[PDB]
RNA sequence: AUUAAACCUUGUACCUUUUGCAUAAUGAACUAACUAGAAAACUUCUAACUAAAAGAAUUACAGCUAGAAACCCCGAAACCAAAC
RNA sequence: AACGAGCUUGGUGAUAGCUGGUUACCCAAAAAAUGAAUUUAAGUUCAAUUUUAAACUUGCUAAAAAAACAAAAUCAAAAAGUAAGUUUAGAUUAUAGCCAAAAGAGGGCUCUUCUGGAACGGAAAAAACCUUUAAUAGUGAAUAAUUAACAACUUAACCAUUGUAGGCCUAAAAGCAGCCACCAAUAAAGAAAGCGUUCAAGCUCAACAUAAAAUCAAAAUUCCAUAAUUUA
RNA sequence: CUCUUAUCUUUAAUCAGUGAAAUUGACCUUUCAGUGAAGAGGCUGAAAUAUAAUAAUAAGACGAGAAGACCCUAUGGAGCUUA
RNA sequence: UCGGAGAAAAUCCUCCGAAUGAUUAUAACCUAGACUUACAAGUCAAAGUAAAAAUAUCUUUGACCCAGAUAUUUUGAUCAACGGACCAAGUUACCCUAGGGAUUCCUAUUUAAGAGUUCAUAUCGACAAUUAGGGACCUCGUUGGAUCAGGACAUCCCAAUGGUGUAGAAGCUAUUAAUGGUUCGUUUGCAACGAUUAAAGUCCUACGUGAUCUGAGUUCAGACCGGAGCAAUCCAGGUCGGUUUCUAUCUAUUUACGAUUUCUCCCAGUACGAAAGGACAAGAGAAAUAGAGCCACCUUACAAAUAAGCGCUCUCAACUUAAUUUAUGAAUAAAAUCUAAAUAAAAUAUAUACGUACACCCUCUAACCUAGAGAAGGUUA
């Protein structure tokens, strides 16, 4: 129940996806020392890094490739406008 | 077999979030052109390593101590 | 013989299925749309013009109600009254109504309700259309006018002495 | 026969309407897909079990980014009935070294660089 | 599971086969004991010594020598020889 | 004391491509029932698959033009998404499928080609349809498929006279046996539309007048959940 | 036989003594309709339903036993006859 | 076995040929790379060398072993079951073992040319309609009876009705209804026949039903004919003879009902009808069968005080409902209309509202009993 509404309010479906709820720790010490990371949330936060280094990667190989393509087409455009030599006429040349 | 109201809907809204995956691969970021070499170094480094972990078997290092530490199994207080 | 469809292409049938627009408001509910332009038939644009002439042509106009008497029997009245040179003349009553509204005689409109015979002359011998009033007697008379001079029955009996 | 099937251009040329419906640019085109698998492969033509395997999407709900290149798009048009593509969508901009560790991908499909689980005050 | 043995809920015996299917068809009253995979030509692994190895006869253009590693049980109608 | 050929011992642990059986745990991988030959189709050998180990390098998906065809596969530049592939050494088992959906060919079966399936959920029970990436402990959560579905609408008042029983074999056929053309009067009426016909007279419909409305609709044991039309 | 009956004996049944056989996966062993291989005590859906003996019936448990019947197979036999 | 051709890469799919010869300029050796292919076998070929001074041109098949012929080189298969055992046929019902199996015209609707003197639909009815139901060649593919029946209605009789080419009476056709009933013989492989009946229905229930019984077949061991075969033997050809047993473990079952039909009489020889002929309904009496009982008589027994039928007696009501027919009455202006309008009624077979029966509350040493297997039950001055 509330998937969908869960959704418009830009959270996720399931409760226990992203959130205070699941996310934040359950426990810490009575004199106040923070608790030991949760083995889900490590886990979770080392999938979440993988995803982001991925991002960056991907969009650096498309950025970099449009610029290759881009300075290439340079190159054609100079290749094409180039002569060389001298054009005589008449009965000589 | 009459069609349950509960199916015909299920299968609509399926139908529009594959309408709207249409809507979503049509606006190529890049041409056919331009993605030519793009990622050429990337795929030859990733074969490199295939082809290194297969062409590396070999049989591993035999050690004396492990031979000789069975004479640990009649260890005793004297 | 039908065969039967595979359960998924049922489905896609039932969702694929004609639906039409719905208007909110019926059109018979709604004003009826306003009459174009009438076309006017070659009988009341001819029978028109039959009611101008024998209105023109006959001074005296007495109404009588039709008595649906068998036509060989009516026969006879015409060929009677023909004897005495006074013709019949029947119109369909709702295209006379015109005229009646918007004519030298508008207080007959009332006589000229349902089944009738018009009494059509061009003298006036009001005395002898009693008596062939009085040949058949079951046959009554209503009114009309006589001489240009609109009266009823009674008055009738009373100038045809 | 069931064989593999070849799509009409036309399904894949949008019209002005879906810009309005979808709030997409037909320029500036986003660069980044967001797809999850949505349904099984099972009872599914073997060639989509073998795209399904090389684009990443062998467990259901979870996302993987691709690249929105004609080549790729390629492969997810003969799986498209069996995911949900999404625009991958960078509010704050792209991650940095420093904010690589504290991202996170909203369900709206937007990737935060500052995840905080604090109220938003 | 339950406070509660039974009530409530879930649940089409086993083996063997049949097409990967059991409401099929075989087999089993139950207990105890007995009751069915065995060989080294090549290959692999572990060592000795090495252009040589092997305690005679054999192999050898890195080989040769030794070790370890393997291939079921019950059941016909019959046939033949000699006796009764 | 069961002779188409006695009985006992031995050959003999006869042989059986046939039936039956073949004893601890755990982990991993896995064909297909295809092609070929066979006194072969209840079997076997080879190919093909699968598998273990090793060597070193490209494989899979895709794949423009372009040829080959006739006017969706074969081939496979560049790329891209991806991690498999080739070769050497060793090795069995297998070599009868089943059902659903497409395309054909013999004519519902019977074959050939292509795809999918083997729930612990659903379709009532349900190998094969649909939802389902493995295996776990938890008195957490979001979901998937999901046998149910919401009888029928120009024709209503009145009248019907006459040229003429009109040409015609028809006894006779006069609107209406027959055949013939197919105009007259009448404000209003067919040289007649269905009836009736010894034949005709004869029953109405259309004529005139007055008269109101307005295309199809989703058998045999004993019934078999109970029920229910509206709360967003 | 129509059309069966009566009586007596054997058997039966109760008591006393002795005491087998085929058979048997386990059973806490129901009816109806559906499903399914012509097929259901055990599956689906309805229904019925204190517990146990004794004596009877034979619809079902494809009821239990035989060296039965029919067809096909084996590079299994055997008897007989020949050209 | 192989080759050619269509379907087109399937087929018991449809055709033509070959186990070739002719033709000759005679067509070597050697050798890269390929095709085809499980294996075996089968194809194409550059370069080099050598003969000559263009290839052979038409367009296929048989392995190994083993035998031949020669001066090294050659030849041997309807081995056609064509991957080829060096060389072997029938028959078995006298049989055995190991297994695998099995055990077109109806009928109902739609249409309606023609039949019906006239007249489509009283009764029928071409051409058709219905996803409407049911039943290579010549040869040949379990069911009777007995016992007891359960069920369907697509009704044979009994009952209620519409129509008629229904005067009456006989008939024909339709609707509703499953109520109880639906015979005895002759012929004997069933197919007709005789005599009756109110009627002698059509079907489902693994021939409904062989652990209830029984006949024939399946079908054999014996034996004959007729035919086939040299014979042994054979025949989906005749005939005669010919042995399957079961002690019930489980489920299930083992103690009441309120009736059906026919005939005679009366109505009445009336109604109807020219006559001939000939009825309804209402009423009365008889039988038959079925069910339930009984023993005064009769009859048969125990040559018992009892049991039996061949003897005797008793059997009934319908709240509520289908086809159908009336009354009032709107939608629909009627002195319309039986109403899947509101209404009032009549009208099959069914059945249980409604009655009969049962109810009681339990002494029992024992004896006796018209009660009974045991137990239970009844009686006791
Ligand atoms: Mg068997
Ligand atoms: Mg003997
Ligand atoms: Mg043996
Ligand atoms: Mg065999
Ligand atoms: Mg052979
Ligand atoms: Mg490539
Ligand atoms: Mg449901
Ligand atoms: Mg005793
Ligand atoms: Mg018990
Ligand atoms: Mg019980
Ligand atoms: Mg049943
Ligand atoms: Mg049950
Ligand atoms: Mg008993
Ligand atoms: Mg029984
Ligand atoms: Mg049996
Ligand atoms: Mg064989
Ligand atoms: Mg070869
Ligand atoms: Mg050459
Ligand atoms: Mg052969
Ligand atoms: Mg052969
Ligand atoms: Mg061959
Ligand atoms: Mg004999
Ligand atoms: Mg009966
Ligand atoms: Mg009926
Ligand atoms: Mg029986
Ligand atoms: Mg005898
Ligand atoms: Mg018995
Ligand atoms: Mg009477």
């Amino acid at each position: 129940a509330g998937g969908q509404w869960r959704l418009q309010q830009g959270l996720a479906a399931n409760p226990s996806g992203y959130g205070p709820l699941t996310e934040l720790p359950d426990w810490s010490f009575a004199d106040g020392r923070p608790a030991p990371p949760m083995k889900g949330q490590l886990r979770r936060k080392a999938q979440r890094e993988k995803l982001a280094r991925r991002v960056v990667l991907l969009t650096q190989e498309m950025d970099a490739g449009i610029q290759a393509w881009k300075l290439r087409q340079q190159k054609l455009q100079e290749e094409r406008k180039k002569e060389h030599d001298l054009k005589p006429k008449g009965t000589l040349l | 077999r009459t069609v349950s109201f509960q199916a015909k809907e299920s299968m609509i809204r399926r139908l529009e979030v594959e309408a709207e995956n249409h809507y979503w691969l049509s606006m190529p970021y890049m041409t056919a052109e331009q993605e030519c070499g793009h990622a050429a170094e990337r795929r030859a480094q990733a074969f490199e390593a295939i082809k290194a972990a297969a062409t590396s078997k070999f049989p591993k290092h035999r050690y004396i101590a492990d031979q000789l530490d069975h004479l640990n199994i009649s260890k005793k207080w004297s | 013989h039908w065969r039967v469809m595979h359960f998924q292409r049922q489905k896609l049938m039932a969702i694929t299925e004609y639906i039409p627009p719905k208007p909110a408001i019926n059109p018979r509910c709604l004003p009826p749309p306003p009459k174009p332009p009438k076309e006017e038939s070659g009988l009341v644009r001819l029978l028109r013009q039959d009611i101008v002439a024998v209105f023109r042509d006959n001074r005296m106009i007495a109404v009588c109600q039709n008595v649906a008497l068998s036509a060989e029997d009516k026969l006879l009245l015409r060929h009677q009254l023909r004897k005495h040179k006074i013709f019949i003349k029947v119109f369909p009553s709702q295209v006379l109504k015109p005229f009646l509204e918007n004519s030298k005689y508008r207080n007959l409109l009332p006589l000229f309700v349902g089944h009738n015979l018009l009494l059509v002359s061009e003298e006036p011998k009001v005395k002898e259309m009693v008596r062939v009033l009085k040949s058949v007697p079951f046959l009554p008379l209503l009114g009309g006018c006589v001489d240009d001079t609109i009266l009823s029955r009674q008055g009738l009996v009373d100038y045809a002495k | 026969k069931f064989t593999k099937s070849r799509i009409p251009d036309k399904v894949f040329q949008p019209k002005p309407e879906d810009h309005e419906k979808y709030g997409g640019d037909p320029q500036n085109p986003h660069k980044l897909h967001i797809v999850t698998r949505i349904r099984s492969t099972k009872r599914r033509p073997y060639w989509e079990k073998d795209t399904i395997k090389m684009l990443g999407l062998q467990k259901a709900h979870s996302p993987q980014i691709h690249k929105n290149i004609p080549s790729v798009n390629a492969k997810l048009k003969v799986v498209k009935h069996l995911i949900r593509i999404q625009p991958l969508k960078l509010p704050q901009g792209l991650p940095t070294e420093e904010t690589m560790s504290s991202t996170c991908l909203k369900s709206t499909g937007e990737l935060v660089v500052q995840w905080h689980l604090k109220p938003v005050e």
